[PDB]
């Protein structure tokens, strides 16, 4: 979900560009600039709430020891889900 | 051309600063009634000495001491600053 | 403590707080202070004007016959009206020990070179001179060993900073190598690490 | 004015200078000093490049990462140039050749190129542009050199009003090709002159000190349409002039007249070589051509540059020219030359 | 005898090698530092320290890091008291500034006068 | 305030070891810009000396300068041998360094430094 | 338009309410061309003729010091006497009252975050001030 500038110049997740009237973009006059095209947010974005029955979740990324630290989330709140704060995963109580 | 300003500096505790404090705790009223327009500006501190700074048109800065002095040396200082206006 | 905690020697401390009581009790003239570390290891603290002659007894006596100098260093302190302290290492292959004799010495005091017992301390003190400014009276050859050419400066005093006044560059209009002031492209990011919870209440010095 | 191109630092290596600088033909002779002097200070340089990146390889040292930025382009290309000097804020050109080859005539690098470059200089917004003309330009004069580089500095005049034209005399310096043509004519037999080379006057100025001027006109606002004429502290007719430079060299000097017309056949014969050539008739004429005075130009010294004289640097262009005999000789030991 | 009488002021600033924009133009800071005040922790209050004022940090034009021209910004010196602080600096020829140490004031705290009977200080909730 | 000399008890031996060590570095001169085959002028090498001298005229203390002057002849015998380049010999001429604000206006113009 | 400093960008000496006098330190440096007020003041009495005795902060200080005594010492409070006299004065001049009640320009939470030009261009403030206000 890459986004172009109007000077042509490409934008990263970050959301850092160069202006048109910057002197830095000589460096890419003949070359190009590396960007990466897989933005994280949109792909985490896509991912399934996963719906569970119980007051409180356990994460850690899948994998076990190839995962983040294993953490606990709560599911009190009917508002919003919880959101794991390493991978991102959201849980939902199906009540 | 005129005086514009003058700054007395003193200490609290002193001994040298004995004078001028009695200067300012008998004859400052009258003086301020003397010149409503001057600005006298008193400055106690810790470790000074009694000085005496005048400020004339343009600039002009003039310096008198006041170490050791009784109150009557101290206020023909002051006239003798005040009638000057050089 | 069995299986994590160093075992300690206790022979070998016993031995060397006897030889520390026999070197200052045989040497009352230079020695200030003796010390034995909890890994038995015996330091002989000393009056700088008795280098000579305590280096020539633990060298010289059939008691001693400490015969290596293996290491000679010096450290700053900056706290101290001493700065400088001077750490000689010996080793004794007849009595297989280890000894260590400190001095000090502030930046003007020069200190009696000791050539005349190890010939090794040459080169050892050179490198003192050259890294701290220590100068070293009756020496042979007393230059730089390590440092530039041209440099100016002691660069292990803990005054000199990390990077050093100068860098050197290739210039095409004198066709030379000139030095110039220091410029980092990216500074050296200095880490506060101190924890402010003590950790050894062993080591607690008392207040004011 | 953009934040990125505000000072930082001191002027050195790793500061900001705040200049964007697209020297042309910065892989020759001027170019190298100029480069270095920009470099130094911490300047974004621009070099545009037709020859091989190996004869740029010299001057890839000199400056910090990122600052020197290489790219291609061609003298018959706009686009090129445009692509060049769409980001810079200061356009320099010392594009120049001393002989005209199959491709490119005395036109082609005197008037086209630089018209091409100022006129798309002029289009991209740049603020200032300086031309390297050379001081005896002149449109009556006898060589095609001076002929076409008059004719190109008044069409960069007419085509950019706040241009910035200086005009050099003769630059010595360790890879320049004035003493060191002097220093090697000796291979051919013994220096031969016109009229004895007593009828013409040259002042030389050192190159360090141009790449100085070029740097303080660079900063100078009030340079901005000015016509500088960099010339040397001190004027020297050609005979003891050539006989300074073979005393410095320690080599024998045995000077014989030549005729006008019979040089010019000389400088034919060495002209017809496909490399460079060795000399030519318009290095004939500009050897034998009295540099001009013009008082009412500005020079070195309006732009708070000293003047460095001969005698100071004669030494370090001509050492390399002794033998093993006299390699290792003084400052002192040669009588300086003979002034007006 | 081999003792020298010496009277004049000590000063090594001609054998440390250090220019003297670095020595004339600078300023020494020394000082006890102040608690984290994130933590209760008080072990990082006990040495005086001496620091050096901060000059210029720019952004680097190629990767935007922070680049500097001070030699000596990460340099900080670890005293005992403020004496031997103030007499290293004077040997060096630096100009310093000495602030005092600040420690608290012994407070009086009792567990009971959180249920006094008549006085203020009574908790809401414990 | 009784200290342990380095080798000059008092002021004058120092100075005399000073002047001896400046006369060593006067004859010197010629040679370092003839082996080393500098461009400068003798004269300009011995103003550059000079220089170097008159930079430590302030000091009045024998210790300090006692080891001036050694680090003066450790110098010296770095330059009688080829120890040192052309290089290390021209560091003392600042050539390629750009000179630096002196007043205080260009000093304002060029930056926050004081 | 002349691009000063601010608090956290110049070594510079303030007094609080009680006379106490403290300085700050340099903690980051002026962006751009921004440079110090007395430095400014100076080069400005610089270029029009009428140049200034200081240079350097220790003199510009010391300046301070020749003016009032109590700005350079810092971490201090100075004790002010003579309450009698100003009463004395102050007895001169019959200002009348008026009859407006006393009413503070800052009465709840939304007039505290918006005070001067630092904080009335801070988007923390604009939050505060937007939350405080619904
Ligand atoms: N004698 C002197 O030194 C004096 C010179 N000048 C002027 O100063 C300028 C610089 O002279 P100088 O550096 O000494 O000479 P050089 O020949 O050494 O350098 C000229 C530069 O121009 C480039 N160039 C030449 N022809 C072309 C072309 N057709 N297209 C693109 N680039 C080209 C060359 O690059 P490449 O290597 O790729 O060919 C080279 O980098 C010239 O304009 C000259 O007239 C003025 C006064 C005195
Ligand atoms: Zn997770």
């Amino acid at each position: 979900g890459v986004r172009t500038s109007p000077t042509g110049e490409k934008v990263t997740h970050t959301g850092q560009v160069y202006d048109d009237e910057d002197y830095r973009r000589v460096r890419f006059v003949g070359r190009q600039k590396e960007v990466n095209e897989n933005f994280a947010i949109d792909l985490i974005a896509e991912q399934p709430v996963s719906q569970v029955g119980s007051r409180v979740i356990s994460c850690d990324g899948g994998g076990g020891a190839l995962g983040h630290p294993r953490v606990y989330i709560n599911l009190d709140k009917e508002t919003k889900t919880g959101t794991c704060g390493y991978c991102g995963l959201q849980f939902r109580q199906q009540h | 051309l005129g005086l514009r300003e003058i700054r007395i500096h003193l200490c609290q505790r002193s001994p040298g600063s004995q004078g001028v404090r009695d200067f300012i705790e008998k004859r400052y009223v009258e003086l301020k009634k003397a010149n409503p327009d001057l600005p006298i500006l008193i400055r106690e501190c810790s470790d000074v000495q009694p000085k005496l700074w005048a400020r004339y048109a343009f600039g002009q800065e003039k310096n008198v001491s006041l170490n050791n002095f009784s109150a009557d040396q101290v206020t023909r200082a002051l006239e003798n600053v005040l009638s000057s206006k050089a | 403590t069995r299986p994590t905690v160093r075992p300690r020697n206790d022979v070998a401390h016993k031995q060397l707080s006897a030889f520390g009581e026999y070197v200052a009790e045989i040497l009352p003239k230079y020695v200030q202070q003796v010390q034995v570390s909890c890994f038995s290891e015996l330091e002989i603290c000393i009056h700088p004007d008795g280098v000579i002659p305590v280096l020539t007894f633990l060298r010289d006596h059939s008691n001693a016959q400490f015969k290596s100098l293996a290491d000679l260093t010096a450290v700053d302190i900056p706290t101290r009206q001493n700065r400088f302290e001077i750490v000689y290492n010996l080793l004794s292959l007849r009595f297989n020990s280890r000894i260590r004799v400190k001095t000090y010495t502030d930046e003007l005091t020069p200190v009696e070179s000791s050539v005349s017992v190890y010939k090794a301390a040459n080169w050892y003190e050179r490198e003192i001179w050259d890294m701290f400014g220590v100068f070293f009276a009756n020496h042979p050859d007393l230059r730089r060993i390590l440092t530039d050419y041209g440099f100016e400066g002691h660069p292990f005093r803990k005054d000199f900073p990390l990077s050093g006044y100068v860098e050197l560059r290739y210039d095409d209009e004198v066709k030379r190598v000139v030095a110039e002031p220091v410029e980092l492209a990216q500074e050296f990011r200095k880490f506060d690490l101190n924890s402010p919870w003590e950790a050894f209440p062993a080591y607690r010095q008392p207040p004011e | 004015l953009h934040h990125a191109v505000i000072p930082h630092g001191k002027g050195g290596r790793s500061s900001v200078s705040g200049i964007v600088a697209t020297v042309f033909g910065a892989t020759g002779f001027l170019g190298r000093y100029l480069v270095n002097h920009l470099g130094r200070m911490g300047s974004q340089v621009i070099v545009p490049y037709r020859c091989e990146p190996y004869d740029t390889m010299h001057l890839r040292p000199m400056g910090d990462l990122g600052q020197i930025i290489f790219m291609d382009w061609n003298g018959r290309d706009k686009d090129s140039i445009r692509r060049a000097v769409e980001h810079s804020n200061v356009v320099i050109n010392l594009v120049g050749r001393e002989w005209e080859t199959k491709n490119f005539d005395f036109e082609d690098v005197f008037v086209k190129i630089p018209q091409a470059i100022a006129q798309v200089s002029k289009e991209a917004g740049v603020e200032k542009f300086i031309h390297i003309s050379h001081l005896n330009a002149d449109i009556k004069s006898s060589s095609k050199y001076l002929r076409n580089k008059a004719v190109g500095e008044k069409e960069v005049r007419e085509t950019f009003p706040e241009a910035t034209i200086i005009k050099p005399a003769d630059i010595f310096g360790r890879e320049d090709r004035f003493l060191n043509y002097f220093a090697n004519i000796r291979w051919f037999g013994g220096v031969p002159l016109i009229s004895l080379g007593k009828k013409t006057v040259k002042q030389p100025v050192y190159i360090v000190d141009v790449t100085k001027g070029i740097i303080n006109a660079i900063k100078d606002p009030d340079a901005r349409g000015k016509t500088f004429a960099f010339v040397g502290p001190n004027r020297y007719l050609l005979f003891d002039l050539v006989q300074y430079v073979f005393a410095v060299a320690h080599r024998p000097f045995l000077p014989y007249p030549m005729p006008h017309f019979a040089y010019r056949w000389i400088g034919r014969l060495f002209e017809i070589s496909p490399f460079e050539p060795w000399t030519t008739r318009d290095k004939v004429e500009r050897i034998h051509t009295t540099d001009r005075t013009l008082p009412h130009l500005p020079g070195l010294e309006d732009l708070g540059v000293q003047a460095t004289p001969l005698e100071l640097k004669a030494i370090e262009v001509l050492r390399r020219h002794r033998t093993y005999r006299w390699l290792s000789s003084e400052i002192e030991d040669v009588q300086p030359a003979k002034t007006v | 005898t081999q003792l020298i009488t010496v009277d004049e002021k000590l000063d090594i600033t001609t054998l440390t090698g250090v220019p003297e924009e670095h020595i004339k133009t600078r300023k020494a800071r020394i000082f006890v530092p102040a608690r984290n005040n994130m933590q209760s922790g008080v072990n990082n209050t006990k040495k005086w320290k001496m620091e050096f004022d901060t000059r210029e940090r720019w952004e680097n034009p190629l990767m935007g890091w922070a680049s500097t021209a001070d030699p000596l910004s990460n340099l900080v010196l670890t005293f005992s008291t403020k004496e031997d602080a103030i007499a290293f600096a004077e040997k060096n020829g630096w100009s310093y500034d000495v602030e005092e140490r600040k420690v608290p004031k012994p407070k009086s705290k009792s567990y009971g006068a959180n249920f006094s009977w008549n006085k203020r200080t009574r908790v809401s909730t414990k | 305030t009784s200290v342990k000399p380095i080798f000059s008890r008092d002021m004058n031996e120092a100075k005399r070891r000073v002047r001896e060590l400046y006369r060593a570095w006067y004859r010197e001169v010629p040679n370092t810009v003839h082996l080393f085959q500098l461009d400068i002028s003798v004269k300009q090498g011995r103003d550059k000396v000079r220089e170097m001298f008159k930079k430590n005229a302030h000091v009045t203390d024998p210790r300090v300068v006692d080891l001036l002057v050694i680090k003066g002849k450790m110098e010296l015998e770095e330059t009688i041998n080829v120890w040192k380049q052309r290089t290390h010999v021209m560091r003392f001429f600042h050539e390629t360094e750009a000179p630096r604000p002196k007043d205080f206006l260009s000093k304002f113009y060029v930056g926050h430094d004081p | 338009i002349l691009p000063g400093a601010a608090y956290t960008e110049k070594s510079a000496t303030y007094v609080n309410t009680e006379g106490r006098a403290q300085q700050t330190k340099v903690a980051v440096m002026p962006p751009g061309l921004a440079r110090e007020d007395w430095k400014i003041i100076r080069a400005l009495s610089e270029i029009a003729g009428m140049t200034l005795p200081y240079d350097t902060l220790d003199q510009v200080r010391n300046r301070l010091e020749e003016v009032s005594p109590n700005l350079v010492r810092y971490d201090d409070v100075e004790g002010a006497n003579y309450f009698q006299q100003a009463s004395e004065l102050s007895k001169l001049v019959n200002q009348q009252l008026l009859a407006d009640p006393l009413v503070p320009p800052q009465l709840t939470i939304k007039d505290f975050y918006m005070t001067d030009s630092i904080s009335r261009a801070s988007q923390t403030m604009a939050k505060c001030v937007k939350a405080v206000t619904e």
